[PDB]
């Protein structure tokens, strides 16, 4: 009965794979802090929902600071950021 | 079209006045295909307002304010002032006395000599003065006029030191051609035809090139100096000299 209640409490919120996906807490001036991306590496490229690219520079305990390779107007707070799995390369 | 921001306005208000003026200019460029002037008074106060905004926000310290790069600060504004296939925005910054393509310096001494506009011919530089852009003949004429003016300043210094007789009549001919050039640099203004009484004229670039080429070649060297004053084209100089000769 209790486990079903806590399952209902968890299911009241959407399911997010925070290891490889992140939500933008704040986007601005080409630098976005995201909640999530638990398996991100330093200097690792990420992709935003709008198709832009970013680089995970700051690995903070609460958020991840990502420098955005483009204009920040296409990124909204709460957008989906996913890891590319590799360090930045050309 | 005028956009104003007072000094009693908040720092955020003054940091976006240039964006409002640029937006009006961008409408005139994109939706009409026109070459649009954008006068900004000035870039220094725009940088000051951006620095005050950054100081109020508290993120960027006051040591760094509104670099010409960094599209958040000024790079977007500078790159939106450009020439495209539809039109162009030409930025003129009013400076009262860093990345300027051209510079027109106004001096009190040139106005004291009666030359309107009081543009200093030697201190007004331009990055565009190259044979590979504006043509070889335009650069050659401009370099010859500048060299003649510099030699004229040296000759005036020599005359002030010793006297008006130096190096036979060649220096006198150089002085006479330089003074005719200085008179021909002056021009009546359309906007000031009621305060000065002289009807302003619009001179195309080919007319200026032809007139200064004829002065450099000495084709109009027999005309009086005062006939070269406040005249738009070079045919007006010929008509002025003919009227002087008929009257005198």
């Amino acid at each position: 009965i209790s486990a079903v209640l806590e399952e209902k409490i968890l299911g009241a919120a959407p399911k997010e794979n925070l290891e490889e996906t992140g939500r933008v807490l704040s986007i601005g001036d080409g630098i976005a802090r995201v909640y999530g991306l638990k398996n991100i590496q330093a200097e690792e490229m990420v992709e935003f929902s709008s198709g832009l690219k970013g680089m995970a520079l700051n690995l903070e305990p609460d958020n991840v600071g990502i420098v955005v390779f483009g204009n920040d107007k296409h990124i909204k707070e709460g957008d989906i950021v996913k890891r590319t799995g590799a360090i930045v390369d050309v | 079209a005028l956009v104003y921001g007072q000094m009693n306005e908040p720092p955020g208000a003054r940091a976006r006045v240039a964006l409002t003026g640029l937006t009006v200019a961008e409408y005139f460029r994109d939706q009409e295909g026109q070459d649009v002037l954008l006068f900004i008074d000035n870039i220094f106060r725009f940088t000051q307002a951006g620095s005050e905004v950054s100081a109020l926000l508290g993120r960027i310290p006051s040591a760094v304010g509104y670099q010409p790069t960094l599209a958040t600060d000024m790079g977007t504004m500078q790159e939106r002032i450009t020439t495209t296939k539809k039109g162009s925005i030409t930025s003129v910054q009013a400076i009262y006395v860093a990345h300027l393509d051209a510079t027109t310096v106004l001096s009190r001494a040139i106005a004291e000599l009666g030359i309107y506009p009081a543009v200093d011919p030697l201190d007004s530089t331009s990055r565009i003065l190259d044979p590979n852009i504006i043509g070889e003949e335009h650069y050659n004429i401009a370099r010859g006029v500048q060299k003649i003016l510099q030699d004229y300043k040296s000759l005036q210094d020599i005359i002030a030191i010793l006297g008006m007789d130096e190096l036979s009549e060649e220096d006198k001919l150089i002085v006479s051609r330089a003074r005719k050039i200085q008179r021909f640099l002056s021009q009546p203004f359309q906007v000031a035809e009621v305060f000065t009484g002289h009807a302003g004229k619009l001179v195309p670039i080919k007319d200026t090139i032809k007139g200064f080429k004829m002065i450099l070649n000495g084709e109009l060297d027999h005309l009086p100096e005062v006939a070269f004053y406040m005249v738009g084209p070079i045919e007006e100089v010929v008509a002025k000299a003919e009227k002087i000769a008929e009257s005198q």
